[PDB]
């Protein structure tokens, strides 16, 4: 079974007979996807290191087992049909190499993941910035009925900022690369969103992206109370006679 | 209003606090005007009774809905689906369809709506207590803000009817002359009524004679609207007709005023200046 | 081909064209389409042999002569002779206009014109041609004036033209005080309306001091350049508006209303004619009551084009809008689209697409590159080619209050209609009707209507628009003419000279206008607004009084009929002044209009005003009155207004159509009579679209078959509608209103009607003496006609002080007003229940004195019994709907405000007491039957164990079945209401019961079915009688749930309106035979839950007006203990060793039940409700346990009891 | 209310069902002659034989024509709260569904405090008892999370014993296919 709209209210009688399988993207899902597509494209050494330690599961397990079927057991029933060239030692060393490889990967399973985690700690402000950027640019609907956008569109923004950006050519240092990625993300997002807005709202959208970077940056206070009083002072009660 | 679609990365308690503030600021009761057979012959009393009735009924409805909101926010009552939509509208900052019971600027904030509601309800309480203390006679004497009334068009009609009854004149022999007096508490004529709450646009008043100004607007002092007998007097070339819009968007009209050109300037300059009169900014 | 030959079969249907082409010799059949076919043509004039078209007949009796009449015989082709008819109609219009402008040349070139010659010209020449000749004369003399000026600045010719128009208008103002036929009067009105506008134009030119022939100061006005020497008939007259150079379309307008050329209409003509020259469209917007579509109509009249306004206020026809477009383009027509924004999405976009295509096809003529030498103009209307005429126009009117359509924001030059010159329109209509002081009274009446719409309390039946002002001014002109006739007759009868101008000079015009305003608007005014409106009108019109039109003859006839019909009367401001004024206003509106609305709520007296008016007019004029109270919601739409057989075509007669067919045939000759048809019950706009043509100026019952039924003034269609809350604005504006406020049918009125009808109506006589009222009038020598009538008169005399203005019954009724009952309270319901109870008290005295033949009871016993029954009856009639708590508090209020002696027990409810046959009190518990049921059936009692509640309820069901009144039993479910109904109904042997339950989707096709099965039809000399098949056997039809059937689309349910008409009239109009019947041996009764319960629709006050209501609560502690003690005492006989445990078993059971019900209530969970139904389930369970068991100890009994409780 | 509905058997249905009812009357052995008494006998047979019971959702329906179903129905129908499964029934339905699989392993140790929701759990717990107690606490925590989400105002839905039985089937099936994978 399937549906189209995500906001329904099924009755309890139908609800007991069927379970729900949700495809919608929330902040945690978008953040997980952001980590996924930033840890597999930015630093190729990090990509290969993470892909190496993520392959200790069923792939390598089946690759071992398919000939472990023959390697595990040897006891009985001589037949005189193996000494054609005495080259079966290379045949079993073909799996001895794989066994040593998987044993070495089991022994070294925390240093690479620790490096990945310390890289991803720097990527946490990037991912919360990306989430706030998409949620505001999708919440743009309350300004004007033409202001409606797509998550596929946002993923295309992110894809173009990462892959097809000439600003990333010939740059290797990683703090600078992170600054380049966040600045180019903000630039391409603002440009392609403001390709289809009125002039009266480009300033609003730029102010929103700037507030998002202010609240997602590090080393300076986010000015949350100042921003909140500045904005919502018009909507809160203001005392007469003061 | 940006952050209330998907920026969920607690509205009940904040709505409870602001509803307590609304209950603090909105007055509790609006007493209806007591009607006598002697007082009912006065159109001023008729109009003021009708306005007091409508304002008190709207006061009771808004107090009941506010009581429902605060009882639900206190955990004592529950609100249904349409009132959940009402909660969503109050959170998002849009005035719902169940509150536009009078003339108001379009698409404005609910907090300012409640604030000007409190101001006009205070004005209605003042005029109702004045009516209860004095009668229909003091209804002429008390200065009434034009923009704070629900229907100031009916107010100026009521003053027209009052002077018509006072001087036993037909309502085809009366016309309105506008007297903006900088003096406060002037001696009101039997045909003159005290009205505040006006503010001029694109012009300034100087002894009932306008002059062009570069300011945004000017604070109009105590205005006196006088109904004098419409004589067959030729209209001067230095007389300018201005609308009195109720609000800034200027979609509906209240009445027209006639002021005097002071210096050399063309009244075409006033017209292209767009000199209007506003009751609310 | 048919379109190319005759493009005028198109606005009327395919079946109409088929009967036209198959019935070519049926000229009377073919003449039915002309009213909608032309602008003002009603029919045509033909020969006796129908071989020569003599002329054209109008709606207002105009018969145009033909200077070259058409002959039909030599042109046998139908479309060919029709086209020749319209072509020669154009030719004769041109030639008659040529002769008329030839003579009006002399008319306008003479300083003094003979009024008789002027009237002769008006009578000879048609309205259209006379106003056109006035136009041509004025425009040509001012053209000669300007050409003689030639820039010389000579003001003499303009001054002479102005003086000529002034003296002609003086002739009109002196000759307008005469008396004329309607057609000649309308021609005079149109002529003066246009000539004052030409006077305005000449004053404007002399104030502008214009001196040029081609100056725009003259080009911006209504110009009529005429060339009588032109060969082409259409191009003889030219209508040139500034840039535009148009030509008048010479089609017979007929007698069409001409709207005044105000400056707003002047700008409207400017914009739309300039748009038409530019080949764009026009699209005025604005609010209602401003003049958009009728200004379009006025321009179409003044140019001479077929104007047919296509209104689409929820009355669209999507298949015919394209045909409308093709007809407009093919013939040349102007179609105004009033309120185009009120159209739904898909068909709005479709019609916008087609009108955009038409507008672009018109725009193809605008450019000069597209030469007119070879112009095959084409356009598409659903895959077809249509040539667009170069003179058609489409005017898409908007009504914001939303903007112009998206496809129509550029192709239509829009104009803003916001505020018309109502002062000018009032001034021109007063001056045109004949009022000498038009301007002052006009400028007094124009602030008046805005003043009323401001200051008056808002209600739906009010109206103060400019259409209302026009109708009020028409009424004022008619009253002015009538007053002129009366003054002339009085001066002729007296000895004095006669001079119309002299008597018109000393004649109160303000009094005439104030009287017309009051006569048109005051009867629609609620009694709240009357003194404020009189002070309003005295402020606007100072020193002007309104005198009521006095009719002492109808006053005397009304008083005689009122004394005949057991009523009261008043000569104004007394007890009856309001009702007398209301019925006289009803007379005035029936004389003015041919059908009106009575719009009082339930409990008002509208039908009694109607009937008393009919009888008073009978005794006045000797004109025999017929009544047809046709109920619209009593039969479905097709049965009400007739229907067609889909195959083998036969017009079966519906109710209203059969009545109209009978009255038009008039075998008895009812044209001399006065037939009145009343639609009782409230207004529903789903049976008014057929009434619109009947009540409009056509006065025809249009049918798909083609039969036309005219409406003589013998027919007056009144309505008795409770409220117009669901009524259309067309019905609001069409008919007069007499609003019956609830404070005109006073409590004193109700008391006096009851007392008089009791004092002089014999009770048991029935159908014999109802028809014997024709024989004799008073029955002298029969003071004691029956001993029960002596009892009735004595009881009425005794209870006279208790039915006063400030009486005990009045105080009790006004206290029960501020009490609360589950059903919707009605004063007439309470009083009718009280009166039926007093009727049964008299019946009880009659039966007691019949069963005591030695002596009847004395005056002391009579007074005590009737006083006690009166307290009993007011209690059960007012607090009988409510719950026990406030029923008891109304008993306490009755105790504290009464003067009748009461039972002496303080802590016992007074309602728990029975009135004895003697003059004392006795509780129902003293005589309740303490039955002992059999053990064979105890858990399912087909007979009720009697208790206090059961004996009270069965006694009063007997009481309100004796007078055959319907009775409803509301209360919480499971309170034994259907059971008590069954027991009390089957106890008496005089009546049968047919138990029926109404579902949510019931229609009284079911009631007709149960009448067909359970009764039969018998014909009598007195009429038609429906009676049960078993002779001497009353039939009480039963209703389990009255509330259950669903409401209609407008909040009025069929099933309850049927029973309303039964209890009101006493019969129904059949569907198969369409005849009046009378119910001779039928009653009605029903049961209900309170309407706060979910599936319970609250009932109409229209039906609740009649029926008394009783609240059946849960039995309570003593009743429960009594009945279930009887149940267990007769139930514990299965085991003989346990005779002494029934009372503790019942006491424990009912105490546990009461505490469980008090604890668990439905406010927490919806299913926490308890009733004796579950108690009898409990008793059934205990019996089913104890039956197949030989013996059981007391411990086992308590175990079974607690098990069933759990 | 009456063992019958006025309007079901009017017309030729009356004749056919009355002749068949008379045939049944002489089949069982009581003599009825008049049509009214035969109709009464058929009504008595219906009111003895036919019983109608309901299967419907709990007190949260507010959209159907029933919705908050009529108090007349709530009074005329004897009421029985079917309710939700308790912890003890959850323990039983967890115990005698997973017993088929080879869940036995005696190396399990008991703690000083063993978190138990099924208040009559056999102490010391076994492998099966720990499994079933955990399976029950999963359902209990899902109820608690649903209550928390509905208190916060999010989109929630009712969870069912059908859901719990599905979970037990899922656990036993997954253990089966993983032991079958081994
Ligand atoms: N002249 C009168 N004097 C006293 N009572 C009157 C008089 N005319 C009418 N009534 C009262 O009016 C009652 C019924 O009048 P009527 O049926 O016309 O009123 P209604 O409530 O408007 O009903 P409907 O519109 O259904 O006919 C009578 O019972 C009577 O008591
Ligand atoms: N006071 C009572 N005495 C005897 N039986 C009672 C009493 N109250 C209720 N009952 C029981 O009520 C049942 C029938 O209910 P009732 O007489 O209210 O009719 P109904 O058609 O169910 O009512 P409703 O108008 O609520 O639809 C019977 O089984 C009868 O035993
Ligand atoms: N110049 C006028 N002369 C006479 N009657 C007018 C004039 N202008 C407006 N009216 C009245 O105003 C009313 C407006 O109604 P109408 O034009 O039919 O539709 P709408 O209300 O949509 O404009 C008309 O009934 C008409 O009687």
């Amino acid at each position: 079974l399937s549906t189209r709209d995500p906001t329904v209210e099924f009755p309890p009688d139908l609800c007991s007979r069927v379970t729900f399988v949700n495809f919608t993207v929330t902040r945690s899902s978008l953040q997980s996807q952001c980590l996924n597509e930033v840890l597999k494209a930015e630093r190729p050494d990090v990509d290969e290191k993470r892909s190496d330690l993520l392959k200790l599961q069923g792939e390598f397990q089946l690759r071992l087992r398919q000939l472990e079927k023959s390697l595990l057991q040897a006891l009985n029933e001589v037949k005189g049909r193996i000494l054609d060239d005495d080259t079966i030692i290379t045949t079993l060393e073909n799996l001895k190499r794989e066994a040593a490889e998987v044993t070495r990967k089991v022994e070294e399973t925390d240093i690479v993941m620790q490096e990945v985690e310390t890289v991803s700690q720097q990527y946490l402000p990037l991912s919360t910035a990306c989430s706030s950027i998409y949620f505001t640019m999708e919440s743009l609907k309350q300004i004007h009925f033409l202001y409606q956008y797509s998550l596929q569109f946002f993923l295309d923004i992110y894809h173009n900022v990462l892959y097809e950006n000439p600003n990333l050519k010939g740059v290797t240092d990683h703090t600078q690369r992170l600054s380049i990625i966040t600045k180019d993300l903000f630039q391409v997002a603002f440009n392609r969103v403001a390709r289809g807005m009125l002039h009266q709202d480009h300033i609003t959208f730029a102010m929103l992206l700037a507030r998002i970077k202010l609240k997602g940056t590090v080393g300076e206070p986010t000015y949350d109370a100042e921003f909140q009083h500045f904005l919502r002072g018009n909507e809160i009660v203001l005392s007469a006679g003061s | 209003k940006m952050q209330m679609l998907e920026d969920e990365d607690a509205w009940m308690r904040t709505l409870h606090t602001t509803a307590s503030n609304w209950l603090h600021l909105i007055p509790q009761t609006l007493s209806h005007l007591k009607r006598t057979v002697e007082n009912i012959k006065d159109p001023l009393f008729r109009f003021f009774e009708r306005e007091v009735k409508m304002g008190a009924k709207l006061l009771q409805d808004v107090r009941q809905d506010l009581a429902d909101v605060v009882q639900v926010c206190e955990g004592k009552k529950k609100q249904t689906n349409y009132l959940r939509t009402l909660i969503n509208e109050l959170v998002k900052g849009i005035l719902p369809r169940s509150w536009s019971h009078y003339t108001v600027p379009a698409g404005m904030t609910v907090i300012q709506w409640v604030s000007d509601f409190s101001e006009r309800i205070k004005q209605l309480q003042n005029i109702s207590l004045a009516a209860a203390s004095g009668g229909a006679k003091e209804l002429k004497n008390i200065h009434v803000c034009l923009g704070g009334l629900f229907v100031p068009e009916a107010y100026i009609t009521a003053t027209r009817q009052y002077v018509a009854q006072a001087n036993s004149w037909s309502l085809e022999e009366l016309c309105l002359e506008v007297n903006v007096t900088t003096s406060q508490g002037a001696t009101l004529d039997a045909c003159s009524f005290g009205v505040t709450g006006l503010k001029l646009q694109g012009a300034t008043c100087n002894n009932n004679k306008l002059s062009l100004s570069n300011a945004i607007s000017t604070a109009l002092p105590l205005t006196q609207l006088r109904w004098v007998k419409q004589t067959n007097t030729e209209k001067k070339a230095s007389v300018v007709t201005l609308p009195v819009y109720l609000n800034f968007t200027r979609a509906d009209l209240i009445f027209t005023v006639d002021f005097e050109i002071a210096t050399k300037e063309d009244p075409r300059s006033f017209y292209e200046r767009g000199v209007a009169v506003l009751c609310t900014e | 081909r048919e379109r190319s030959s005759f493009p005028r079969f198109y606005f009327v249907g395919d079946e109409d064209l088929l009967e036209i082409i198959g019935n070519s010799k049926n000229v009377a059949k073919l003449q039915k389409h002309f009213k909608k076919m032309f602008a003002g043509v009603s029919s045509i004039i033909l020969n006796e042999d129908n071989s020569v078209v003599l002329g054209i007949s109008s709606r207002e009796g105009e018969e145009v002569m033909f200077k070259t009449p058409v002959s039909i015989t030599e042109h046998p082709k139908i479309n060919e002779w029709l086209t020749l008819v319209e072509k020669e109609m154009r030719v004769t219009l041109a030639k008659l206009l040529a002769e008329s402008v030839t003579e009006v040349e002399i008319f306008g070139k003479a300083t003094s014109i003979d009024p008789n010659t002027y009237i002769t010209w008006i009578d000879k020449y048609q309205a259209q041609l006379v106003v056109l000749s006035a136009q041509i004369a004025w425009s040509e003399n001012v053209e000669t004036a300007l050409s003689s000026m030639g820039g010389g600045g000579d003001a003499a010719p303009l001054h002479s033209v102005l003086s000529n128009v002034e003296v002609t208008l003086n002739v009109l103002a002196d000759s307008v005080l005469m008396e004329q036929p309607p057609l000649r009067r309308r021609k005079l009105e149109h002529l003066i309306t246009e000539l004052v506008h030409q006077r305005d134009v000449t004053r404007s030119l002399i104030k502008s001091k214009i001196d040029n022939a081609k100056s725009f100061e003259w080009l911006s006005q209504m110009r009529f350049y005429f060339d009588p020497k032109q060969t082409d008939v259409l191009q003889q007259l030219s209508i040139q508006m500034a840039n535009a150079k148009f030509n008048y379309g010479f089609e017979y307008l007929g007698v069409q209303d001409k709207l005044v050329q105000t400056p707003l209409t002047d700008r409207c003509y400017l914009t739309m004619t300039q748009a038409l020259e530019a080949r764009l469209g026009g699209s005025p917007f604005g609010p209602a009551g401003t003049g958009k579509t009728e200004s379009v109509k006025a321009l179409g009249h003044q140019l001479g084009r077929f104007v047919l306004v296509f209104n689409c206020d929820e009355t669209f026809d999507f298949q015919a809008m394209g045909r409308i477009f093709v007809g407009l383009c093919q013939v040349g027509a102007w179609g105004c689209f009033d309120e185009f924004n009120r159209l739904e999405e898909r068909m709005l976009s479709a019609v916008s697409q087609q009108v955009q295509c038409i507008q672009e096809a018109l725009r193809e003529h605008s450019n000069p590159n597209y030469d007119k030498t070879s112009a095959p103009i084409t356009c598409e209307l659903l895959n077809k080619q249509v040539k667009v005429s170069p003179d058609m126009a489409i005017f898409i009117t908007m009504n914001p209050g939303s903007n112009l359509p998206d496809n129509l924001k550029k192709l239509f030059r829009s104009l803003a209609m916001t505020k018309p010159d109502r002062q000018l329109i009032a001034q021109v209509m007063l001056y045109s009707q004949g009022f000498r002081t038009a301007e002052v009274l006009a400028n007094k009446i124009v602030p008046f209507f805005k003043l009323c719409d401001e200051q008056l309390s808002s209600q739906s039946h009010y109206d103060f628009g400019l259409r209302a002002l026009k109708s009020v001014l028409v009424s004022a002109g008619n009253v002015k003419r009538e007053r002129i006739q009366k003054i002339k007759r009085e001066k002729e009868e007296r000895g004095e000279a006669v001079d119309e101008g002299e008597i018109a000079e000393n004649l109160p015009e303000q009094e005439i206008l104030i009287q017309s305003v009051c006569e048109t608007m005051v009867p629609k005014l609620v009694a709240e607004d009357i003194p404020l409106l009189f002070s309003l009108l005295s402020d606007v019109f100072p020193g002007v009084q309104y005198h009521r039109g006095e009719m002492t003859a109808l006053r005397e006839e009304l008083k005689k009929v009122c004394q005949e019909m057991y009523l009261t009367y008043g000569d104004g401001e007394e007890v009856g002044g309001m009702w007398v004024e209301k019925v006289l206003q009803l007379y005035q509106i029936t004389q003015i209009n041919h059908g009106l609305m009575m719009v009082g709520p339930s409990g008002s007296g509208k039908s009694m005003a109607w009937r008393v008016l009919l009888k008073a007019l009978e005794r006045l004029e000797g004109v025999e009155g017929v009544a047809h109270i046709i109920d619209p919601k009593a039969i479905s739409k097709d049965h009400l207004y007739g229907t067609l057989d889909p195959n083998t075509r036969e017009w079966t007669d519906g109710l209203f159509t059969h009545v109209l067919r009978k009255i038009i045939d008039s075998v008895r000759g009812e044209l001399q009579k006065r037939q009145w048809i009343v639609f009782d019950g409230d207004v529903d706009p789903e049976w008014v679209e057929n009434l619109n043509s009947v009540l409009d100026d056509n006065k025809l019952l249009t049918l798909p078959n083609g039969e036309r039924l005219s409406l003589p003034p013998n027919v007056r269609i009144m309505f008795e509608v409770q409220d117009l809350k669901y009524a259309t604005l067309a019905t609001v504006s069409r008919c007069g209103m007499v609003w019956f406020s609830e404070d005109v049918l006073s409590t004193d009125m109700i008391f006096n009607n009851f007392l008089a009808r009791l004092r002089s109506i014999p009770l048991d006589e029935g159908e014999d003496e109802a028809q014997r009222r024709r024989k004799g009038k008073e029955d002298e020598g029969e003071e004691a006609a029956s001993p029960m009538l002596q009892i009735q008169r004595d009881a009425a005399t005794i209870m006279q002080p208790y039915f006063t203005s400030n009486g005990l019954v009045t105080k009790a009724l006004e206290h029960a007003f501020q009490l609360e009952h589950i059903m919707d309270l009605t004063r007439l319901r309470c009083l009718g229940s009280l009166f039926s109870m007093l009727h049964q008290a008299c019946r009880n005295v009659a039966q007691y004195n019949a069963n005591h033949p030695d002596f009847p009871m004395q005056i002391e016993q009579l007074e005590r019994y009737i006083q006690r029954y009166l307290v009993y009856a007011i209690l059960w009639s007012l607090s009988g709907d409510s719950r026990l708590k406030m029923r008891a508090e109304l008993g306490e209020y009755i105790r504290r405000i009464t003067t009748v002696p009461l039972p002496t027990a303080p802590n016992i409810p007074i309602i728990d007491y029975e009135v004895s046959i003697s003059g004392e009190w006795s509780p129902w518990q003293a005589k309740v039957p303490q039955i002992e049921v059999e053990t064979h059936k105890v858990a399912a009692p087909d007979v009720v164990v009697p208790t206090l509640d059961t004996v009270r309820h069965e006694a009063l069901l007997y009481t309100w079945l004796a007078e055959h009144k319907p009775l409803v039993l509301c209360g919480p479910p499971g309170s034994g209401k259907t059971m008590t109904l069954f027991s009390a109904l089957r106890a008496l042997p005089d009546m049968e019961v047919v138990g029926l339950n109404f579902s949510s989707a019931t229609t009284p096709e079911l009631l007709l079915k149960t009448f067909d099965h359970y009764c039969e039809y018998r014909r009598t000399p007195n009429g038609v009688v429906l009676a049960p098949v078993q002779l001497g056997k009353w039939l009480v039809l039963f209703c389990d749930e009255i509330n259950l059937p669903d409401m209609d689309k407008y909040g009025t349910q069929r099933v309850i309106s049927f029973i309303r008409q039964m209890v009101e009239h006493g019969g129904f109009y059949r569907t198969s035979d369409q005849t009046w019947v009378k119910l001779e041996r039928i009653q009605f009764v029903g049961a209900c839950n309170p309407p706060t319960d979910p599936g319970r629709k609250p009932l109409s006050h229209r039906f609740l007006r009649h029926v008394p209501v009783v609240y059946v609560d849960y039995p309570g502690p003593a009743s429960l203990t009594q009945i279930y003690g009887t149940f267990n005492r007769a139930m514990l006989r299965l085991i003989p060793s346990l005779r002494t445990y029934a009372e503790p078993l019942t006491a424990a059971m009912v105490e546990f039940y009461t505490m469980s019900q008090e604890r668990f209530t439905q406010d927490t969970q919806p299913h926490y409700i308890y009733s004796p139904r579950e108690m009898t389930r409990w008793v059934r369970g205990i019996f089913e346990a104890l039956r197949p068991l030989e013996t059981l100890p007391v411990e086992g009994l308590i175990r079974i009891w607690a098990h069933e409780a759990l | 209310a009456n063992g019958e509905v006025p309007g079901l058997f009017e017309g030729d249905e009356y004749a056919t069902l009355m002749t068949q009812c008379k045939e049944g009357a002489q089949k069982e052995g009581l003599m009825l002659d008049s049509h009214e008494e035969l109709y009464k006998w058929f009504t008595s047979q219906v009111i003895r034989n036919l019983h109608v019971v309901f299967t419907m959702n709990p007190s949260s329906e507010g959209l159907k024509d029933r919705a908050a179903t009529s108090p007349a129905l709530f009074n005329r129908c004897v009421l029985n709260w079917f309710g939700d499964w308790s912890t003890e029934a959850l323990y039983q339905v967890g115990k005698e569904f997973t017993s088929k699989m080879d869940l036995e392993k005696p190396n399990y140790i008991v703690p000083d405090y063993m978190p138990v929701v099924y208040d009559k759990l056999p102490q010391p717990p076994s492998h099966r008892e720990a499994i079933v107690n955990s399976c029950v606490f999963v359902h209990q925590t899902l109820h608690q999370a649903n209550a928390r989400l509905a208190k916060r105002g999010g989109r929630t839905m009712a969870i069912t014993p059908r859901h719990y039985l599905d979970f037990i089937n899922h656990y036993a099936n997954l253990f089966h296919e993983k032991r079958s994978e081994l």
